[PDB]
RNA sequence: AGAGAAAUCAAG
RNA sequence: UUUGCU
């Protein structure tokens, strides 16, 4: 699967790289930039995700924590870890048997 | 007949009087698996009390009267045949432990008891992950791993698999006609049974001769190899232009320019210069793409394949002969040493501007410090500038090869200094390409600003004189045909910085370990085999020369270089062994120098490496 | 070259990493492969007898010969039947637990193999459409053909698919209806399509002066090949003399750590095998497998199943290709073998249409693990009291003897045993150091107690092209795998991170003055993620963490932006979080 | 013309 | 197809 590796630079620089489902939330033209294409899943330019990070419908904080909980656990584990100085160079069967005898 | 070490003695003795194992096929294995089941039940039942009484009650290997009494106490009844192994009071559910070769084959069976299915590898059915706890599963998995280890160690895999699962069936067969087809090109049948006594004979071998001295590589004779790389190397230069976009810089270049041919090459006729300015103008007026012109025909070999076809056909009177190819031998050219000297020339700006990572641990700090010191060492060198030029040119040219195009495309080579001033290294014009495959060679017309011109070094380049703001420059035009894959590879030519970085870091860390303290600001003397006046150099200069040589090798990488290095690693190891007063021995009829000499034909860098090898001593005492 | 020979601070072994030019483009084969394919096919026949007699050897079905015909001076192409039997028996005895694990795999794991994985293969040549196709498509059409011609439904198990192939091999005529055409095969035609191997240039192969081809089998016989290769892998992973396919770290370090009483002669022989794939006989491999299975108490049908693919390969038909190039003074014409005199005229009798029928020798990339097993069985002899590690072609042996004469006798015995099983170690590429402590194997260079692992291919430090978050995660994972594998220390690890970060930022128009940066500057959209332009947050000790979680823990991302970019309702959309940046490209 | 090395691209 | 990786 080397083709995506070589095609990325051209793919991103295309006029309408991102393929997205049609939506009304994203403005057709924001401050002179034509974000979406009206022809079908429609297409949008790479600035749409950047636009969303500034003007987008926020989901509940509880949703955010749930999605990030798995990775936040690893982050917390690492930052709570302590790194040392850097160097250069039979009874189970007994209980069952006794219980059966009882 | 003994007790397996992973089964407790009490369980073994108890099972001894539970069934007539002697009259059962594979009685020992049957008893062993039943003991495994009992031990699994015990592992489930251990240390689990519900309301002061055990949470799990074991009916396995208990008298029917007591089992029925217990079940009646719980207001449940089970048949003699379908007697569950365990009963969980907390869940008030009966369970029957089961062992199966594969968990997927297991089925719920009847509804009298939930089936706790497990495999010999310790894994449990997806349902078991609910009913049983994590500790129970871990203990059972460990015990069953030990049991499987015992099974494999005693060659009882088949017997156990039969006991737990059933009996294997004929899952494959071949008819007579397929057997006939198979037995067409071999002296044996489908199951080869050559009736010959197995025995290894004693053949008469040869003697292993010692390599007392290292071999000498073969230096080829012939014309000096010319510069055959895509772009220029040490002879790369750029025109400084006012800050702005690529179009503005190209317009500034085009406004004040008197391009006149100084040295015409018969391979790239001077007239092709018209194909450059026309593009330079076209890029200035917005559009980089441009319609063809008359000169373009000879610039990008337009309608040339058919021309050669017709010319060869018109003069092909003869008879066919096997196509024999010959690689023209060439000697070591004198410009390799000059290129190496010039590539490590100091610059003003640092040409390796990479962002730092986020230091969190002391290890991260040490790594970032090492990388920063390496960048300082090799940042201010001409080789870094040429690497940046190559990367930018390759990226800009490869970004235009993803679509079929019948018009001339212009891909300039411009890099911006930290002050914002543009730097025009040259331009690459992409002829009409209709790539249907990947490795197809697209046609390029490459114009490059050159500091100094040598006919013997650039026979196929056409050198013109450029004039900007009074300053004079040389501009070399080359008609090339380059593959897409090579362009993509050079688009990230920055990877050449890793090997010298590895060597520098290894030296620094070795010093630190010897002193137990990391002193980054250290450069020891690396003793080497040099011309003779000097017996070594500091670490920084050595790293710079390594970077220059690695860049040259990468730019001149090809089958000859690949083979030469692959077969030279052996001789490098042999030299290292000889240095340590070891002895190197070889089989009969061995000549590694032959495998190396096979790959010394044209490459100038390979010839440089071979000469360097020859310069070194070949005998150690 | 003297610049790569430091004799003060580090050793030439440490600078073995400098003898790689993999940062440059890999050579690509050009034009017809017929010359290389024919050379590969003809090499076995020349080496069968001490004096090349290709015509006499072309009539030999099984490549078995007596020890007299084994060439102890040049490459040998045959094998000794009795020696193979005894060596296989010795290997079975010495590694009995490995054979028991193989038996467990056969009894438990083999029957439950699904042929869906058969869709993970290389570009397959359709015997219906007559052209190379992706593996899933070829598998789909082959299964459909089997269903049509068998009037039954093939079970999901691999054994069921192989049995279906064996059954359809019993029909005098087979038909395939596909939209709408009806392709008809006779038994002989389908046999030819099943046994035909398709040759292809091994593009992007390093360390070789001359390009070499590889062979791929038809989708009909790929199930048996998969079964045999999986069995070989299972037996190999439990054998301490194998360097593949599992990590070579432990393999090479374990022998490097071993020492002696400073009184025995210790030697280290590093070597490769000359024309490794052009000397092995499939008959030897199937005989070794038969010995293994029989001594393991396996049933007859298992032995037949294991043997079938080797017989089919023994009756193979190699695809010649476009043809040999002939000139007419200055013209050029590719013509098939047999139309005019050439170097391979001896093989003209074996031409079958555009395919050449050969019995001896093998092609690369088909039976790698079985070939390694065959090489390994030959080392289990009384004389060879030394450690051995082999990866297909490369090998390293450690001798621990009482005198130099014993060491040389053992080395020659190793060479002669490899000849016995049909493997010739390249004399020019085999070097023995005494005392031991310096060696090379599988691109790992060992000196005393330091094993420098040198990558055979520097990682492509660029985004994979999926999307920013996935690309960043994958690149950091690659760098970490290279680092902990030993191919990159801390300094070069950080440098590789910086290079990948620069390339990744460039690929998404986040570095200079682009449309993305212009948009984010006009609208005052601060860059908070690496792909947007923010300073990198990962480090040497934090390549395994996700960017979003790591930034959130550091306060670089706020709850408002976090809820904006992680909102599942965003109209845009590996351990990366599914944020708004996990988009997909159009084409 | 050119790239290149065992023979392909230099359109289809 | 509009062009900014030291
Ligand atoms: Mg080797």
């Amino acid at each position: 699967d080397h083709a995506p590796q070589m095609r990325l630079v051209y793919s991103v620089r295309k006029p309408w790289p991102i393929s997205m489902t049609p939506s009304k939330e994203i403005p057709l033209v924001f401050n002179g930039t034509k974000l979406k294409d009206t022809i079908l899943r429609t297409r949008a330019n790479i600035v749409v995700p950047d636009y969303w990070s500034k003007y987008g419908s926020q989901t509940s904080l509880e949703v955010v924590n749930a999605i990030l909980y798995a990775e936040d656990l690893k982050v917390q584990r690492f930052f709570s870890t302590e790194w040392g100085e850097i160097r250069y160079g039979t009874d189970n069967i007994k209980a069952t048997i006794d219980s059966q005898r009882d | 007949t003994d007790r397996p070490d992973h089964i407790d003695s009490r369980v073994w003795e108890l099972s001894e009087t539970q069934e007539d194992w002697i009259t059962q096929v594979h009685g020992h294995v049957r008893r062993v698996v039943e003991c495994w089941k009992y031990t699994i039940c015990c592992l489930i039942s251990n240390m689990h009390t519900h309301r002061g009484a055990p949470q799990y009650d074991v009916f396995k290997w208990q008298d029917r009267s007591t089992i029925e009494w217990i079940c009646s106490k719980k207001k449940v009844q089970y048949p003699e045949r379908d007697t569950p192994d365990l009963y969980d009071n907390e869940r008030a559910v009966a369970y029957k432990v089961l062992l199966v070769s594969d968990l997927s084959d297991h089925s719920p069976t009847s509804g009298i008891y939930h089936d706790l299915a497990f495999n010999l590898e310790g894994e449990a059915e997806e349902s078991c992950a609910l009913v049983l706890r994590g500790s129970q599963l871990q203990d059972i998995k460990g015990f069953l791993c030990r049991a499987l280890e015992w099974v494999v160690s005693n060659n009882l895999t088949q017997e156990v698999v039969e006991t737990i699962s059933g009996e294997a069936k004929l899952q494959f067969s071949v008819g007579t006609t397929f057997r006939t087809l198979l037995k067409r090109d071999t002296d044996w049948d489908v199951i080869p049974t050559p009736r010959v006594e197995p025995n290894v004979p004693r053949i008469e071998g040869r003697r292993w001769t010692q390599m007392k001295k290292l071999p000498l590589l073969k230096e080829k004779e012939g014309p000096p190899s010319p510069w055959r790389a895509l772009l220029l190397g040490a002879d790369s230069e750029y025109i400084v232009c006012p800050p702005g976009t690529d179009q503005e810089a190209i317009s500034w270049i085009h406004s004040q320019s008197e391009i006149e041919c100084i040295r015409e090459s018969k391979s790239t006729p001077a007239s092709v210069i018209t194909c450059l300015t026309s593009s330079l103008q076209s890029f200035a007026e917005g559009n980089p793409v441009r319609s063809r012109i008359h000169e373009d025909i000879i610039a990008f070999g337009i309608n040339k394949k058919q021309e050669k076809k017709q010319s060869a056909s018109s003069s092909a009177s003869g008879e066919w002969k096997r196509a024999e190819y010959q690689v023209e031998e060439m000697s070591l050219p004198p410009w390799v040493e000059e290129e190496m000297v010039l590539l490590r020339s100091d610059q003003e700006d640092n040409w390796i501007e990479l962002e730092k990572n986020a230091i969190y641990t002391e290890v991260d700090g040490v790594a970032e410090g090492l990388v920063d010191k390496y960048i300082e060492i090799v940042g201010r060198t001409k080789v870094a500038s040429v690497i940046e030029k190559w990367q930018i040119a390759a990226t800009r040219t490869f970004s235009q090869l993803h679509t079929d195009r019948s018009r001339i495309t212009a891909c300039p080579i411009i890099t911006r200094d930290p002050s914002g001033n543009c730097q025009f290294w040259g331009m690459v014009l992409l002829g009409p390409h209709h790539v249907k495959r990947d490795t197809d060679n697209a046609p390029l017309l490459i114009a490059e600003i050159m500091g100094e011109d040598t006919e013997e070094k650039y026979p196929k380049h056409s050198v013109f004189s450029l004039k900007v703001e009074g300053k004079q420059f040389l501009l070399s035009l080359k008609i090339t045909s380059f593959s897409r894959n090579k362009l993509y590879t050079f688009s990230n030519i920055r990877r050449v910085l890793i090997q010298p970085a590895s060597i520098y870091s290894q030296v620094v860390l070795s010093r630190a370990a010897e002193n137990n303290s990391l002193n980054l600001e250290v450069n020891p003397e690396i003793q080497l085999y040099l011309e003779g006046a000097q017996r070594g150099m500091t670490l920084y200069q050595w790293v710079r020369m390594i970077l220059c040589l690695e860049f040259l090798m990468a730019i001149y990488n090809n089958p000859q270089m690949e083979g030469f290095l692959a077969n030279m690693r052996r001789l490098h190891m042999s030299r290292h062994a000889m240095m340590e007063r070891r002895q190197v021995f070889l089989p009969f009829g061995s000549r590694p120098e032959d495998k190396v000499n096979e790959c010394i034909i044209n490459n100038p860098i390979v010839a440089y490496l071979a000469k360097g090898w020859n310069s070194m001593p070949n005998v150690y005492y | 070259m003297n610049l790569f020979t430091p004799r003060s601070e580090i050793n030439p072994t440490t600078t073995q990493e400098l003898l790689y030019a993999y940062t440059g483009p890999a050579p690509v084969a050009y034009g017809t492969r017929t010359r290389a394919v024919l050379e590969n096919i003809i090499r076995p026949y020349q080496y069968f007898y001490k004096e090349p007699n290709v015509q006499r050897a072309l009539d030999i079905k099984t490549g078995c010969k007596e020890p007299e015909d084994i060439n102890v001076e040049g490459p040998s192409s045959g094998f000794h039947t009795a020696s193979v039997l005894k060596l296989a028996d010795n290997f079975f005895r010495k590694y009995r637990p490995a054979m028991e694990k193989l038996k467990y795999w056969i009894l438990v794991k083999l029957p439950k193999l699904k042929y869906a994985e058969l869709s993970k293969g290389r570009q397959t040549y359709s015997f219906i459409h007559k052209r190379n196709l992706p593996a899933p498509i070829a598998l789909e059409e082959t299964v459909e053909f089997l269903e049509q011609n068998l009037r039954r439904k093939i079970g999901p198990t691999l054994l069921s698919y192989c049995q279906a192939i064996a059954d359809v091999m019993e029909l005098d005529e087979t038909t395939y209806e596909g939209a709408t055409y009806t392709i008809k095969f006779s038994r002989e035609e389908l046999w030819d399509q099943m046994r035909t191997l398709n040759t292809m240039w091994k593009h992007l192969e390093r360390g070789r002066l001359n390009r070499r081809t590889i062979a791929t089998p038809s989708m009909l016989i790929r199930g048996f090949v998969k079964i045999v290769e999986d069995a070989a892998k299972e037996i190999l992973e439990n054998v301490p003399t194998s360097g593949v396919p599992v990590g070579g770290e432990e393999k090479l370090a374990k022998l490097a750590s071993k020492q002696t009483f400073h009184t025995a002669v210790t030697g280290e022989l590093s070597g490769d095998q000359e024309k490794f794939n052009e000397c092995l006989d499939p008959d030897a491999m199937r005989l070794m497998w038969t010995v293994f299975l029989r001594k393991l108490g396996c049933p007859d049908w298992i032995m037949e199943l294991f043997n079938i693919p080797f017989m089919v390969f023994k009756s193979k038909l190699a695809d010649m290709g476009e043809g040999l190039v002939y000139t007419k003074g200055k013209l050029t014409d590719r013509k098939p073998l047999g139309e005019m005199p050439s170097e391979f005229d001896d093989l003209v009798r074996n031409v079958v249409g555009n395919s050449i029928s050969c019995r001896l020798g093998m092609f690369m990339g088909m039976y790698n693990l079985t070939s390694t097993l065959l090489a390994l069985i030959s080392i289990e002899r009384e004389e060879l009291t030394g450690s051995h590690v082999e990866s297909s072609d490369d090998f390293i042996h450690f001798f621990n003897c009482k005198t130099h004469e014993e060491m040389f006798k053992q080395a020659e015995t190793l060479r002669l045993t490899l000849k016995l099983v049909g493997i010739n170690m390249s004399p020019s590429k085999c070097i023995l150091i005494s005392p031991a402590g310096i060696g090379e194997f599988n691109s790992k260079f060992h000196h005393r107690d330091f094993v420098g692992n040198v990558a055979t291919e520097l990682p492509a430090l660029v985004p994979n092209g999926t999307n920013p978050m996935t690309d960043l995660a994958m690149g950091l994972n690659v760098i970490k795998h290279s680092v902990n594998t030993g191919q990159m220390n801390l300094c070069t690890g950080a440098l590789a991170m910086r290079i990948f970060n620069h390339a990744y930022k460039y690929a998404y128009m986040a570095l200079g003055v682009t449309r993305r940066t212009r948009f984010m500057e006009e609208n005052a959209i601060t860059p908070l993620l690496t792909n947007q332009g923010a300073s990198p947050v990962h480090s040497f000790s934090t390549m395994h963490l996700d960017e979003v979680a790591l930034r959130r823990h550091l306060g670089l991302l706020d709850e408002e932006t976090l809820r904006r970019i992680l909102n599942p309702n965003n109209p845009v959309t590996d351990y990366s979080v599914p944020s708004c940046f996990k988009y997909t490209l159009s084409r």
